[PDB]
RNA sequence: GCCCUGAGGAUGGCGCUCAAGCGUGUUACCUAUACUCUACCGUCAGGGUUGAUAUGAUGCCCUGACGAGUAGGCAGGCGUGGAGGUCAGUGACGAAGCCUAGACCGUAAGGUCGGGUCGAACGGCCUCUAGUGCAGAUCUUGGUGGUAGUAGCAGCGAAACCACAGCCAAGGAACGGUUGG
RNA sequence: AAGCUCGUAUCAGUUUUAUGAAAAUGAAGAGCUUUUAGUGGGCCAUUUUUGGUAAGC
RNA sequence: GGAAUACUGCCAGCUGGGACUGAGGACUGCGACGUAAGUCAAGGAUGCUGGCAUAAUGGUUAUAUGCCGCCCGUCUUGAAA
């Protein structure tokens, strides 16, 4: 699970990011399962993750995003020159999907303000738990946390 | 807070075979990925479907019709316990399916010690007149004119101190 | 003429503190006639004066006084947690406090 | 750089003049003096003694 | 010249390990070597071993709290220096300088408005 | 000055902060009667007249009614009650940031406070007890919720 | 709230009243309890009885003074149950113990004076209706306990002249009930009443 | 030098997504069916 | 399902019975070096810098991450004996050393100054040099204590031993040296 | 640690797919001579066992 | 027959109470208001007020006390011992 969740740039805790659905990272998910918690995030989640802990990745460096010019610079090869556009990239999945996921700094999260919520998180999600597969509550765990 | 799901399920139409039985039933959950999960666990203990060949075609919510309406609810549950499984016959009187079957689990965590994950609906319906109950404690209730008091009464202290000697008459 | 209080007394209960370790840094203050996380809110930023006898004048008076402010609330059962210039002494513990109306939003 | 500098050294040198105010207007009654431990120890066991 | 405020992250010197309890040890700060030293694996309740941590921000660095650098003067002529840098180094003038040396070092300081760390140094008025 | 700078200093960076006019609290309104809490005159009730251009409220007692003169209180460490008094027939624009400037009472200032108690006097005998509430110091009791008590 | 509180221990729960004493001390309150050999413990007697045998019969070989000490009085007792409850050993600890006393019976001046209840330390509030329950005095009466007959009988002594105290106090308020209600309808009464006096 | 997050100091907001005036304006986050 | 039988001590104690015991579900709150934002030390990586810099391009700055650790490796520094150079250095108006319930500077090795004794050499800095830095080695030389004014032969007067020591209860490989009395 | 060729297609404590050889995620810090300190103690614990009877072992 | 409310999610919706931080150092850029001139919460705080030379304040020792901390070095065994 260690060399699946490096893989994922999940080094930390409470470190997200953006993965696509596909026959082959559904595996990967399940190997991992255990130790992190997915679901399918909303328009409005990825907005907010892209606004406040937006951070891109330039010549190894995690410059902030502050201006559709720095998005354009790197992003704009594959025709992604503003915050907006990499939104809808991110939300709708398309050709470079890839790019805009790799570019994009793993998020750094907090813990949620309001708690988790369960007195025990290392349970499944379905029976009282965090980790597993949260359908629609991921968008209010990434809300608390965000 | 419990809810009332519908959750139906047809393995995945392929050739030779459209529309499948379409197994149909109704899932007690608090939430909608509680419910699948526990539709998935009915399919895979009572029939032969998995969820590697599953398809959850649509879950909705069930609303009591009369959620201010009294009503006598006959439960027929089996669960599973440190012995064998065995099936459970009980009733309520509560006003809403869910408060029912929420009562039934509370029930069954505090007597029998069976917990959500080994307990199973089977179903749930309403007792329409009356000599229908078989339940004594039941049968308590409904009684014509009936009126009891409420003595000793666990008054609230919102102080350390109180210079009243409280009385908990009602 | 009989009272002249324009403070709410308090006690201090004890530093924020864990099972075993210890921050002088917050103190923990109880107010009088608060018994709730809401009331205690209208508190928030006010300030706290200890008032004690010194064996020595030094300013031609008698009385040296620690001032502080309400930081935000602690626990469901109104306390409060406060923040000195300079921290309690620690054997304060129960020891009375006063707490301004100032600076008042009402 | 030499100008913007040479022109700070100028004012700073020429504000030193200002030393003429000290000197001006001292009408000073102390004139630092300094003592030898030597001449102390002769003032204190000699005072001492004479006490 | 309103500096930033200093901030030293520290006040009480490191004193070695059992330096109290043994008068032998002296308290110069000595890092313990043994492999089973319950300080070299820095317990709870032992002492605060030195580190990088500590370190003191570069503008900070070297400034008194009067907000002046230190500097050393033997003589007028090391005093002249510091003509053009009264506002970020304080004169200071060292032990071995005599009263009638010292008079005259700190008349010129005076003069140049050099400001003096640590004056009435021997002199008596 | 025509002195260039004797020695090297960092210029100041373009500070943007914009020096907009106090956002006063809504319970503050000319004519409210407020309570002191602190200083020389703390737990005396004083009328609220005007708002001066330095964050400061022009209170005056009346100084005639509980001897309190016209002064200058922050807003922070003041009560609004909901009593008022009329206002209108009181001139106030006089008074200004530098008429409190300091450079034994100035006979100027003790003429302004009694124009401003003669005509202040009859709007606080338009109601009754209210000569007598303002006299009247105010001080907490056993049992007093300041979180509860309304104002 | 009081410089000095007065509790009434008679039908209270020793645990909870001794947690509640302790907790108030630790926050710099003076407490004083009365009626001790009145205080109640959850449980059938023999139980208590039981209980109290089993914590004396540790005693030391070597020092049995020194070691554990054995009180019979009721307010002794409750004192060691309320000890136990505070952070003893430490000047924090001794400080606050000194702000409780432990009486039996209402000696005086506190038989003059105002005197309270815990309302979440009432035997008859906490328990379950038609449970045993132990006395405290009775169990002091049967482990040594010596004094409860002239405790019993000084302080049926504490309610004489008491009710008559109170009988005084009745013909008093009769009077000013009496003044309050001649005193009524009137312009000051009236708008007193409709500013909620 | 410092981040200005965005949802908030509705300048900084302004500075990315031009559109945020024309939805602040026209109300498009209560739009009716 | 719960209860009883059914074979010097501690749910830690105080203690508790519509529990402050048991099972379940929901909210309310405490914190670790854990996580989010920001101030600072250093390492790495990248980058800017000159018809010269409003501070030694071995200079001055911008950007991102990182910082546990035994032996070992690399890098940068503190202190002393002596030597070449250097401050046309300090110093009987007091050099070195020592003391200091004095302060200052550096994360530290250490340096500076304030006050007392002291009296005649020593230091700021670039290099060279080594008999160069002590908490122990049942270490060596020297000095001083507990035992002890004790054993012992009114007076004279030790030695063995000495990290810390004799009120106790549970458990931390019989380890025994946190809750109470 | 120094050198050369360099950033890639050099790879994975991963997944699918294929055959019974083609994609996903991440890292472009990867490849080839020389030598240079230290390192061959084991405990806890699941599964096989080495097989079994009061048990261990 | 008809609306309302509960729940979920959104608001580039509005507006109060509290706590810490003030980092950078003459403009170069992204932006907003404004027909324009100009202004702005736009790559980090500004203005005003009150205390002060027999000062303000700060530093050292012990005791006053909230909590923690086994006696140091070498060596056995995978560890403690």
């Amino acid at each position: 699970p260690r060399k699946v969740l490096q893989l994922l740039r999940l080094t930390r805790i409470n470190s997200g990011t953006f993965v696509k659905v596909t026959k082959a990272t559904l595996e990967l998910l399940k190997l991992i399962e255990p130790y992190v918690a997915y679901g399918y995030p909303s328009y409005s989640t990825i907005r907010q993750l892209v606004y406040k802990r937006g951070f891109g990745k330039i010549n190894k460096q995690r410059v902030p995003l502050s201006d559709n010019a720095i998005i354009e610079a790197n992003l704009g090869k594959y025709g992604i020159l503003s915050i907006d556009d990499l939104i809808h990239e991110i939300i709708t999945v398309g050709p470079h999907f890839k790019q805009a996921n790799n570019f994009l700094w793993p998020f750094k999260l907090s813990n949620p303000s309001g708690g988790w919520g369960v007195p025990r998180k290392f349970k499944h999600f379905i029976q009282g738990g965090s980790f597993g597969n949260r359908e629609e509550f991921i968008n209010k765990l990434v809300k608390s946390m965000n | 807070h419990f809810k009332e799901y519908q959750v139906i399920g047809r393995r995945l139409p392929t050739e030779s075979v459209p529309e499948p039985k379409l197994f149909r039933m109704r899932i007690f959950a608090s939430n909608e990925v509680i419910a699948k999960s526990r539709y998935w666990y009915f399919l895979q203990k009572l029939h032969k479907v998995k969820k590697a060949s599953g398809e959850i075609v649509s879950i909705n919510q069930i609303n009591e019709a009369h959620p201010t309406k009294v009503k006598n609810f006959g439960v027929w549950v089996r669960y599973d316990s440190r012995s064998g499984t065995h099936n459970m016959y009980k009733e309520i009187r509560d006003v809403s399916r869910v408060a029912a079957v929420e009562t039934l689990y509370q029930d069954m965590a505090a007597r029998h010690r069976a917990r959500f994950r080994s307990i199973h609906i089977l179903k749930v319906a309403e007792i329409e007149k009356t000599a229908d109950v078989k339940r004594q404690y039941v049968k308590q209730f409904l009684t014509k004119d009936l009126k009891f008091p409420l003595p000793h009464r666990v008054q609230k202290s919102t102080k350390t101190f109180s210079y009243k000697r409280p009385s908990t008459f009602y | 003429a009989e009272s002249h209080r324009l403070y709410v007394k308090g006690k201090h209960l004890s530093y924020q503190r864990s099972k075993r370790v210890n921050n002088p840094n917050v103190s923990l203050i109880k107010i009088e006639g608060v018994a709730t996380p809401q009331d205690a809110q209208f508190y928030l930023g006010k300030r706290i004066a200890y008032v004690y006898r010194a064996s020595k004048e030094v300013r031609g008076s008698k009385i040296r006084v620690m001032w502080g402010k309400v930081t935000r609330t602690h626990g469901n059962s109104g306390v409060v947690r406060a923040t000195f210039r300079n921290n309690l002494p620690a054997k304060t513990f129960g020891a009375s406090v006063r707490i301004f109306l100032y600076p008042s939003n009402i | 750089f030499f100008r913007h500098k040479c022109k700070q050294r100028f004012t700073k040198l020429t504000q030193v003049m200002i030393t003429e105010r000290r000197l001006a207007l001292r009408e000073e009654e102390r004139h630092y003096v300094g003592v030898a431990p030597k001449v102390k120890r002769r003032e204190q066991n000699r005072e001492r003694k004479a006490l | 010249l309103p500096h930033p405020k200093i901030v030293k992250k520290h006040t009480k010197k490191f004193k070695r390990h059992h330096s109290d309890r043994y008068h032998r040890v002296a308290e110069n700060w000595r890092k313990q070597k043994g492999i089973d030293s319950v300080v070299r694996r820095r317990f709870r309740g032992n002492i605060s071993q030195p580190k990088i941590g500590y370190g003191s921000n570069k503008k900070t660095k070297f400034l008194s709290p009067s907000g002046h650098k230190t500097f050393l003067v033997a003589n007028v002529k090391d005093l002249e220096t510091l003509t053009m840098h009264t506002k970020t180094y304080a004169a200071e003038i060292a032990h071995n300088i005599s009263a009638k040396n010292r008079v005259v070092i700190l008349a010129r300081a005076k003069a140049l408005g050099i400001k003096v760390t640590n004056p009435k140094g021997r002199l008596a008025l | 000055p025509k002195w260039y700078p004797s020695e090297d200093v960092a210029a100041l960076k373009k500070t943007r902060k914009a020096a907009r006019p106090q956002k006063l609290r809504a319970s503050l309104v000319p004519g409210t009667v407020l309570i002191l809490l602190a200083g020389r005159f703390r737990g005396k009730r004083v009328v609220y007249l005007k708002h001066l251009e330095d964050n400061t409220l022009l209170i005056s007692g009346p100084f005639k009614v509980n001897g309190v003169p016209l002064r200058r209180v922050n807003a922070r460490y003041v009560i609004a009650t909901s009593t008022k008094v009329s206002v209108e027939g009181v001139n106030v624009e006089k008074f200004n940031v530098e008429y409190f400037a300091k450079e034994e009472i100035k006979a100027e200032r003790v003429e302004d406070q009694k124009v401003v108690d003669k005509a202040l006097i009859a709007e606080i005998k338009k109601t009754p007890l209210l000569k007598q509430y303002l006299s009247a110091s105010f001080s907490l009791k056993n049992g007093d919720k300041p979180h509860m008590l309304k104002f | 709230v009081e410089p000095v509180v007065v509790i009434d221990g008679k039908g209270h729960l020793v645990g909870r009243l001794a947690s509640v004493v302790a907790k108030q001390l630790l926050n710099g309150q003076k407490i004083v309890v009365v009626r001790a050999e009145e205080l109640n413990i959850s449980g059938e007697f023999f139980r208590n009885k039981l209980k109290y045998h089993d914590f004396l019969r540790k005693a030391t070989a070597f020092n049995k003074t020194r070691g554990p000490f054995h009180f019979r009085a009721p307010s002794r007792i409750f004192y060691k149950a309320l000890r136990g409850m505070v952070s003893h050993k430490t000047a924090r600890g001794k400080a606050a113990l000194e702000r409780l006393k432990v009486f039996e019976g209402i000696p005086p001046p506190y038989d003059k004076k105002k005197r309270v209840v815990v309302p979440q330390a009432l035997r008859v509030l906490r328990l379950k209706p038609g449970r045993k329950y132990t006395t405290l005095g009775k169990l002091s009466t049967s482990v040594g306990w010596k004094y409860e007959d002239v405790v019993a009988k000084l302080e049926a002594k504490r309610k004489v002249s008491s009710a008559e105290y109170y009988a005084k106090k009745r013909a008093f308020t009769k009077k000013v009930a009496s003044a309050n209600a001649t005193a009524a309808e009137s312009d000051v009464a009236k708008q007193l009443a409709a500013l909620g006096y | 030098v410092l981040k200005k997050n965005p949802l908030k100091n509705k300048q900084v907001l302004l500075r990315l997504n031009p559109y945020a005036k024309v939805f602040a304006a026209e109300k498009l986050g209560s739009k009716k069916a």
